[PDB]
């Protein structure tokens, strides 16, 4: 514990999760709800998959 | 279709076996439903020699399966076909990463029995599963085996020429993708060895035939050591060198043609599985 | 402004915590490990905003 | 060889040969100095023309001129008036 | 709900056919409805073509896909769809990142340090960061081992769009489509001067289908990238690509030193995908904002990516 003649500007990165707040206001954006169309993904034996 | 092969197993399955046969449920081996040659179990018995040759050539011939589920009395197998794909993982104790290769060989243990095995004390078989294993360090352990057979033989022979230190310090280890392996080097593999001694002896005079055969521009190519063989041999005898030489020498490349070679696509490393397919 | 650095062993163009952790250097480095450094001496990262 | 520079000022043209002097006077030094004027024709250093007069608030929005496959940068001057005069020589 | 409960009584398999062997009455009725089902799956009417889209589930084979995670400014959003890219193999681990290839930026790869040009730094300006992606390119095709390290994925089918750290997904293996269920084809963009028909070369059997090669190639003065349409097998395009690479067994020969192993190989071919004979490759132009390049146009492509073997 002698000093070695040279400081450390020592950094860090530190987390933090935040409950945060949206504020929207009305009539902002326009979604445009298309209609749902299926499909076919692997059919196999015990199940046929949409 | 209906791909979903069962085999008959004599005696129910122990808490042990049904542990050792879930810790590899996702590993691929071959097929022969008998459960005696289930696999390449009857080339590793102690029945046989275990000589690579044969071993390579019915690891060749005969079909491969992945395994999905495992019972106390039955065995759910899928063997494989060349239309579609199975998902298959690396279950290996020698674990090799198949970290992006396009390429799946399926070769014969070569580092040891006991290392990919399941030995069956109740039953009547010990089965064990090849090693499905990236292209590059397929033909990498091969080198490094071939290559040490012989520096090893001839150190046997005479241990004046060579050092085994310094063969055992570069033909151990296997550098693949920043990955570095051990091999585990102890009989085996001197078959496969010796064929290849006897084509790179007999190949000076094949070659020598071959350019007499249809000439200075072939002739050039060899070096001053590399071209002199004088012209008196016997017709049988030059004729029964070049038949077995050119035998071995087809045997040998389509053994250098590492057998089943299993493609993959994505290859997702949090659940050890890739999506694979025969090719 | 009656100074132009608190440190000159980090501040300057080429220094010692330049090279340390400045992305022009850092190739033969494991590019998963992060660097909370990296925010203030990659040049790319401090010039792109 | 002989060049085409293309000048907007907005001064007048006893305003532009002066200052096509001054902005030239190195250009004179260079011409000067790599050949010499051995014969008394090589004593003028090019001359100068109106082209005419435009608005010195929206003149030459740059824009481009994109032929089949390469484009140059073309500086576009709106709302012209052709007026063109002889040419006055800079020495 | 309504419409999707008629959206998916539509797409549904039919139910298999039952003959009850066991009673009299309802064996009649089921050869019945036998040969009221083969008489319409058979003769020339609408009712035969309602039958091919149920697809009965060995013929039709939904493909595989690779999520592949890139950086944007070693990509171009500009770039046609059926581009066949080429991931490269990664030294490190645990990287997160596979560095793949578009032609022109593999293109840029090679010409950097030494038509198909204008376009490639038209799309790719500054090469410097592309050659900073790579660890070694001079040293890895010096040792000629860049074939190995450089593998196919098949062509693009569907690329997201990030401004950082972009996302694109292409087809491994497998019937070359694409992702959105608003279907359409995913035609093979192929840049022409690369593209050559080995049929031109050659200058008699009717194949099934006309493959499509890569050959990366170690030229003298760098790499060289070449896609080869050929309808033979990968061991005989092997002999074929022997027969067409004449200059390159005598440059091996003039080098003549043979223990420098560096000259003996002479680039790889692997095997990209089958695309089908009778209906051949099409030429088409692809326009960026202003320049054009001539390029194939392929289509119907059934992406299966081979290993490279030595010529």
């Amino acid at each position: 514990k002698i000093h070695p003649g040279v400081a450390m500007t020592v950094v860090r990165t530190d987390e933090i999760l935040s409950e945060n707040i949206l504020f929207s206001s009305r009539a902002s954006t326009s979604m445009f709800i298309g209609t749902p169309n299926v499909s076919r993904r692997e059919a196999r034996v015990d199940a046929v998959t949409f | 279709m209906d791909l979903k092969v069962v085999v008959s197993l004599s005696s129910r399955l122990y808490t042990d076996e049904i542990a050792k046969m879930q810790q590899r449920i996702g590993c691929i081996l071959p097929l022969a439903q008998n459960v005696q040659g289930l696999g390449l179990g009857q080339v590793y018995s102690l029945e046989t020699v275990p000589d690579y040759v044969s071993m390579y050539n019915y690891l060749s011939d005969c079909t491969l399966a992945v395994l999905d589920e495992v019972s106390v009395d039955s065995l759910i197998l899928t063997k494989i076909v060349p239309g579609q794909t199975y998902a298959i993982k690396n279950k290996y104790q020698p674990f090799f990463q198949w970290h992006g290769t396009g390429s799946l060989s399926v070769m014969p243990p070569v580092f040891g029995r006991e290392h990919a095995t399941v030995k069956l004390e109740s039953n009547d078989v010990d089965i064990v599963f090849p090693m499905v294993l990236p292209t590059p360090i397929a033909e990498e352990v091969l080198q490094k085996i071939l290559l040490f057979n012989v520096y090893s033989r001839v150190v046997m022979q005479a241990p004046g020429n060579a050092d085994m230190l310094d063969v055992h310090m570069h033909l151990g280890s296997v550098s693949y993708l920043g990955h570095h392996y051990e091999l585990a080097l102890p009989a085996l593999l001197d078959n496969l060895s010796l064929y290849f001694c006897i084509m790179v002896t007999l190949l000076p005079r094949a070659s020598m035939r071959l350019v007499r055969g249809l000439n200075l521009f072939q002739e050039m190519v060899p070096d001053e050591i590399a071209r002199i063989d004088l012209d008196d041999l016997s017709v049988a005898d030059d004729l029964s060198r070049m038949r077995v030489m050119m035998t071995y020498l087809q045997s040998l490349a389509s053994l250098f043609n590492l057998g089943p070679r299993l493609a993959t696509a994505a290859y997702s490393q949090e659940t050890l599985t890739a999506t694979c397919w025969l090719r | 402004e009656y100074r132009s650095t608190v440190n000159p062993w980090a501040s300057q163009l080429g220094s010692l915590g330049d090279i340390m952790y400045n992305s022009s250097y850092r190739q033969t480095a494991v590019p998963g490990l992060y660097s909370p450094c990296r925010a203030f001496f990659n040049k790319e990262e401090l010039l792109r905003n | 060889g002989p060049r085409f520079t293309f000048f907007q000022s907005s001064r007048g043209h006893c305003q532009i040969m002066n200052i096509l002097r001054i902005y030239y006077s190195p250009s004179i030094m260079h011409r000067y100095a790599v050949v010499q004027p051995l014969h008394i024709e090589e004593l003028t250093f090019g001359a100068v023309a109106c082209l005419g007069t435009f608005s010195a608030t929206d003149g030459w929005r740059r824009s481009a001129f994109n032929y089949r496959g390469s484009s140059l940068p073309v500086v576009e001057i709106d709302s012209f008036y052709s007026n063109v005069s002889d040419w006055e020589v800079i020495l | 709900r309504r419409r999707l409960q008629r959206r998916i009584a539509g797409l549904l398999p039919p139910p298999a056919r039952r003959l009850n062997i066991s009673r009299g009455s309802e064996f009649t009725r089921d050869v019945r409805g036998l040969v009221e089902e083969h008489a319409q799956a058979s003769s020339l009417s609408a009712a035969a073509v309602w039958r091919a889209g149920l697809l009965a589930p060995s013929g039709w084979r939904p493909p595989v896909f690779g999520d592949f995670l890139i950086h944007a400014s070693s990509f171009n959003n500009a770039e046609a769809t059926g581009t066949p890219l080429f991931q490269f193999k990664q030294s490190d681990p645990f990287s997160g990142v596979d560095a793949v290839f578009t032609p022109l930026s593999l293109f840029i790869l090679m010409n950097h340090g030494r038509g198909l040009t204008r376009m490639a730094n038209l799309l790719y300006d500054s090469p410097a960061t592309l050659a900073d992606l790579v660890p070694d390119f001079g040293r890895l095709v010096a040792d000629r081992r860049f074939h190995n390290f450089i593998t196919p994925v098949g062509p693009l089918v569907e690329n997201i769009k990030s401004t950082y750290l972009n996302k694109i997904t292409t087809v491994v293996h497998g019937p070359v489509v694409s992702k959105a269920i608003p279907r359409s084809t995913v035609k093979v963009t192929v840049p022409q001067e690369a593209f050559v028909d080995l049929d031109a070369w050659l200058s008699q059997p009717c194949p099934a289908d006309a493959r499509l090669y890569v050959a990366l190639t170690y030229e003298e003065a760098g790499p060289r990238f070449t896609f080869f349409q050929s309808s033979r097998g990968h061991c005989q395009i092997m002999n074929i690509l022997r027969i067409y690479y004449s200059p390159s067994i005598m440059h091996r020969y003039a080098v003549v030193q043979p223990l420098h192993i560096e000259e003996l190989t002479f680039g790889a071919v692997a095997c990209l995908g089958t695309f089908s004979a009778t209906d051949g490759w099409r030429r088409s132009a692809f326009n960026y904002r202003g320049s054009s390049l001539p390029v194939v146009e392929i289509d119907s492509f059934y992406s299966n990516v081979s290993d490279w073997e030595v010529i």
